[PDB]
């Protein structure tokens, strides 16, 4: 638990990032850092994003890399780590 | 909620958000901007400087502060399997008392990430810390109490998964340093105590070594072990330095088994010894570096029973040096000053040939150069490991410089020769 | 420095017709770079040695402090020795004739009077001798004290030892290198308590070994009984050493004997608190679980398996233990069944 | 004129590139100089991530201009953007 | 491609591709076993391939690996000797990387097939020749085993066992060539195969056509090959004009031709005068068109060699094969007497060809029972530095005035 929020604390250590949010399909975060009704939107909205991303992976290579996949947007990058158990959905900067 | 804290706590779920996290930094340390230069016009500045010391200049800090609270650079050796980062063997957390003694960070290289992507918790301060080349998850270090353990780099505990037992035929004094000794086909962890017992273990066994044995000589008198040193193949034969002060050739097979010989040319104890680092064509296994806290830097030859050469820039007892991975000539100096005095036989053999010196007296403890040689390693005080990298100012060796080398060490033997006869000239009547 | 690069450069023309010219000519700049060095040396000097910083990177090195100290300035006047004797060789012997020669001369008496070292040697002396100690006669030094919160003697048995112990050897060791005078029978006394530090060494793990033993215990009151087994054996072993007594020939195989059962009491402790947390989560599970038949057929599966290795990992009180868990499986079943 | 190959030259033969596809805004590539299929069927499981991706994004905020969608595969991590105009695939490794 | 290429020629698309490709280029710019490079991966037989089927009571005929795709082995068998009611003579091939005994294609042959190799040109099919008179071409696409179709076993083929057989010319003109022991060198049209596209009885020494036992060409030089003998007279045969044929009888030998290719090693220093040859007198020498006569021997086995075709890359290494059962690939710029990588088969048993992979990645050998065994050949002596095929080339030119200089030293020092 603190492993995994101090994991999360220094990536998003960076200054100016958008927001670093451990996930999950439910359409809350397992661990987000922004406003709640917002988290819990966006974390339906990468839920939806995440669905769609593994059905085009499994459609493309059903044993590709899929317990991440970023979206290195000059708004935010994105970076979805869905995990096995978990999930996580990074709103990340594109500096650091 | 209560579900987000056990997925959390959940193992499973928490060893999948340290890998996660592992990749986060291997993104974000990779992933520049997207107007980014890089066509190379504004190397005009850096080439242009470059010209007063290219072969010396500070690539990252690879430092912390969760585990560096007044803790030294109690080791450093850079990795080989995965080479892509160093160790920094942390002192006793004694401005953290509240912290264990032993914190164990490793320096990165590839990334420009301050923290590591390991641990290597320890209740004792790390005494040494050696990184496996045979064993691609794990690392070797040596609590200032004396145990050898092991904490696993890619596995999920910090702490030490197999201590070596407080054994009386164990390392009761404390384990001053150990390397990482034997091939795949017969692996030996050797190590050194404070009284200095050879601990020649097995891969498995850390409470019951293959071969262990308090060494002597010079009448059996105990030595304490200041380092561990032998020739690159050399199983029987080995090096060390002593804390009374006298460097003593080893024996590790054979009924001799111990210090055999004892080569003694400095004027203290001995604070590193590394073997030859660079051997070209030639054979340097007569001769290797040492160094001393009696503010001189000796170069003592395992033929010639006083020290070949004598490098005395010290105005104060040094800290740590070695000759370089590639360059015979370079050589690597570290005082307690932070003086980076890197010093090429062949090329500038009176002064150190590459001078940094880092003001304030960064406390070198070890400095250690990378397994390639890019850049050379050694941290200060709090921790601070400055890797100023070793640019081809001086890091080129020519191709006769193994030749060269061997011609100049004939050289330096004619004129210790031509010195010795002139002090026996100087004897009056 | 540079003077002596040029002068060992120069040495080759010691025979030549320039060697007094040469001298005549750089008396003034060699009696200036003399000063220079002397006055250096006094600055290193008066950076003191007892809170050095390279004294603290000594004692990083692990040395004793006082030696260290002792060692620091050894060091220091061999530096200055050795730079006087190579400004005689340089300037040829009598080098006091000249001003900056005596010169030189009185700021070497002022370094070698302000860098004796016998005195600090004289007040280790003293101090060993004020000291006079020696310990570990007794194996279990019971130093029971009333503890914060608690007035009863907490039993912090041990050997007679303590870190003055691996002072003095390191004392005995540094003076030994070092070539000084000292009290021989603390040093005859030193050696014995270096022969016995590996044993002292063993006992102090071995009351760690306990100590987390009872914190084991303490943590998991709710198996308490289920290896008490390893307790009665780990309370035996210590009653036979606290009978003991450090000064005895046995202590050897006391403590071999010792750190045998502190091993077993670890893994036994640290393999009951793995199969404790894993009965505690089925008990939970199986009063939480869904009430079907599969769903209860699974957890009392589960709990089966896991109370068969329980049997094999040879707790004590297994049979206590099993009356324990069916009477909680039984306040289960029993809310279970109502509902 | 020659942009659009020196592009396509940058983006299939950086570090590591899988290769550059400057595709028409339909998604499917438009240069496939082999079995054309796996390129289709990728770039449409691409589009389909992409459309997620500006699903979500309405769902934080409509207005928002993207850079690239950092896919994170096996067969090769896309940090590509189909877009409205056209899609220019890059499909590369960071830390190769 | 006419869409796409407007999708791609497009200026805002062009525009944004590139700032794209940019950006994103900015941006994202055991050991002990595989402690064997120098002692075992120049010589590691693994796969060993034998179709009880058609492995048994048969021989080896040659190899080769596919230009079109070197994953398989395109390599034929010798007469099944104890089949009078089965097949004569097929081709197996057994997948570098999948693992599947069965060939994709078993093209079961009428006749006694003589030798075959694959072709990229039109790489649907496989071609190759019988020791009766035929020489037939099979495709794996047909479902039918027996040859897909024939060449006219007539006057205007090779009326004799043509033994050796090459699809010359690449898919930019290809022009099957054969060469018969009656030396009918014939360029045969690869897809028009009912008369060969060229019929050229070949001839030399004033007529006396040779038995070209051994056809070899070097790489590109699409007008000029090497034909072997029996005789020993392998004479550089000129391919493509009107005099082409067999001309500089450079004799570098004692024995028939057993197997040479031309020593077409690139590097810095291009040997392509130089050709690897392997006679029946134990004698594998280093003729070279240059040297008419041979320019360096070897002569260890006292049995006839079986095959010689050294490897692509290092001029050094003379890939070929001991008569006695071990493999033979002496490296020139490691020694020049004893063969350097003399792997030892299991059992000491004979072959009659052997290759090296398309690209030199492997050096697999024959066997007189028939065991197919590939040996992987990696870079421990098939990775030619530049430096090092220059080196080489310079080793070969100072072993040619040491040559010249040791004559010269029998020549003055004979007692006569």
């Amino acid at each position: 638990m603190a492993e995994v929020e101090e994991t999360l604390k220094r990536l998003q250590s960076q200054k100016g990032v958008q927001g670093i949010i451990v996930v999950n399909t439910e359409g809350i975060p397992i661990k987000s850092t922004m406003d709640n009704p917002t988290t819990t939107q966006y974390a339906s909205l990468m839920h939806s994003f995440i669905l769609k991303a593994r059905s085009t992976v499994r459609d493309i290579d059903p044993q590709n890399d899929l317990t991440f996949l970023r979206i290195r947007s000059k708004k935010n990058e994105i970076m979805v780590a869905p995990d096995k158990d978990y999930f996580l959905i990074v709103i990340q900067n594109p500096t650091e | 909620e209560e579900e987000k804290q056990q997925i959390l706590h959940s193992e499973e779920f928490l060893s999948f958000f340290d890998h996660s996290t592992r990749i986060v930094e291997r993104a974000l340390s990779e992933q520049i901007n997207i107007f980014f230069d890089y066509s190379g016009r504004d190397l005009e500045d850096k080439e242009g400087e470059i010209q007063a010391g290219a072969k010396l200049s500070l690539n990252r800090q690879f430092f912390d502060e969760r585990w560096s609270k007044h803790r030294v650079v109690s080791c450093l050796d850079w990795s080989s399997q995965y080479p892509e980062l160093l160790v920094a063997s942390y002192n006793n957390n004694e401005d953290a008392p509240h912290e264990p003694d032993g914190v164990a960070l490793v320096w990165n290289m590839k990334y420009k990430k301050t923290t590591p992507e390991y641990v290597f918790h320890c209740q004792s301060a790390v005494m040494s810390a050696t990184f496996a080349k045979f064993h691609p998850n794990l690392v070797v270090g040596g609590t200032y109490s004396g145990q050898i353990v092991l904490w696993d780099n890619r596995s999920n505990k910090r702490t030490p998964v197999q201590r070596t037992p407080l054994s009386a035929a164990a390392h009761t004094h404390p384990v001053y340093c150990v390397n990482v000794v034997g091939t795949q086909n017969a692996h030996n962890l050797i190590s050194i105590s404070t009284d200095g017992k050879i601990c020649s273990w097995s891969l498995d066994m850390l409470s019951h070594p293959q071969d262990s044995m308090e060494l002597v000589h010079k009448q059996s008198k105990a030595v304490a072990v200041t380092s561990m040193s032998f020739p690159v193949g050399d199983v029987n034969n080995f090096v060390v330095g002593s804390e009374e002060g006298s460097v003593y050739t080893a024996c590790r097979h054979g009924s001799k088994a111990g210090i055999s010989e004892m080569f003694e040319g400095h004027q203290g104890p001995i604070t590193g010894i590394h073997c030859h680092a660079a051997v070209g064509a030639v054979d340097f296994s007569h001769l290797f570096v040492t160094s001393s806290f009696d503010w001189t830097v000796k170069l003592w030859s395992t033929k010639n029973n006083k020290p070949l050469y004598s490098f005395e820039d010290n105005a104060g007892y040094v800290y740590d040096v070695m000759w370089s991975p590639t360059h015979p000539a370079l050589f690597a100096c570290v005082d307690g000053m932070g003086r980076l005095d890197l010093w090429n036989l062949n090329n500038d053999t009176e002064v150190p040939t590459a001078s940094i010196s880092v003001e304030g007296n960064p406390a070198l403890n070890r400095v250690r150069w990378t397994h390639s040689g890019r850049e050379i390693a050694v941290g200060d005080s709090e921790g601070q490991i400055v890797i100023y990298d070793v640019g081809e100012q001086i890091a080129v060796p020519r191709n006769d410089e193994w030749a060269r080398f061997g011609r100049t060490l004939a050289e330096i033997n004619a004129n210790r020769a031509d010195a010795e006869e002139e002090a026996a000239t100087r004897i009056p009547a | 420095n540079e003077m002596f690069r040029i002068f060992s450069r120069f040495n080759a023309l010691f025979v030549r017709p320039h060697i007094r010219g040469a001298i005549r000519e750089y008396q003034t700049q060699l009696i200036q770079r003399v000063k220079d060095d002397i006055e250096s040396l006094h600055d290193k000097f008066k950076v003191q040695y007892p809170q050095s910083q390279a004294c603290k990177m000594s004692h990083v090195r692990d040395l004793p402090p006082v030696s260290g100290s002792i060692i620091w300035a050894k060091q220091i006047d061999r530096q200055l020795t050795a730079y006087m004797k190579r400004v005689e060789d340089v300037l040829g012997k009598g080098w006091e004739n000249h001003v900056e020669g005596q010169k030189l001369k009185q700021d070497g008496d002022s370094f070698r009077m302000k860098l004796n070292t016998q005195e600090i040697f004289d007040d280790w002396a003293r101090k060993v001798q004020q000291r006079n100690l020696g310990v570990s006669g007794r194996i279990f030094t019971i130093e029971s004290t009333r503890v914060r919160g608690r007035t009863g003697n907490v039993l912090k048995l041990k050997v007679n030892f303590l870190p003055e112990i691996i002072t003095l050897s390191k004392e005995v060791r540094n003076l030994k290198w070092l070539g000084f005078r000292v009290p021989l029978a603390i040093v005859n006394k030193a050696h014995q308590a270096n022969q016995l530090y590996p044993f002292a060494i063993s006992l102090i793990e071995s009351v760690r070994t306990y100590e987390r033993t009872c914190e084991k215990v303490e943590e998991r009151n709710t198996i308490s009984l289920l290896v008490a087994g390893l307790k009665k054996e780990v309370q035996a072993l210590i009653a036979e050493g606290i009978a003991l007594v450090w000064e005895s020939y046995k202590l050897d195989p006391y403590v071999q004997r010792l750190a045998e059962t502190v091993f077993n009491f670890q893994e036994k402790v640290d393999d009951l608190l793995i199969i404790e947390e894993k009965i505690d989560l089925e008990v939970r599970s199986l009063e939480t679980c869904m009430y079907d038949h599969k769903t209860f057929s699974e957890i009392l599966n589960r709990v089966q398996k896991a109370v068969d290795d329980l049997n094999l990992h040879s707790y004590s009180n297994l049979p206590i233990w099993v009356n324990k868990l069916d009477m909680e499986i039984e306040r289960i079943l029993g809310v279970r069944l109502q509902a």
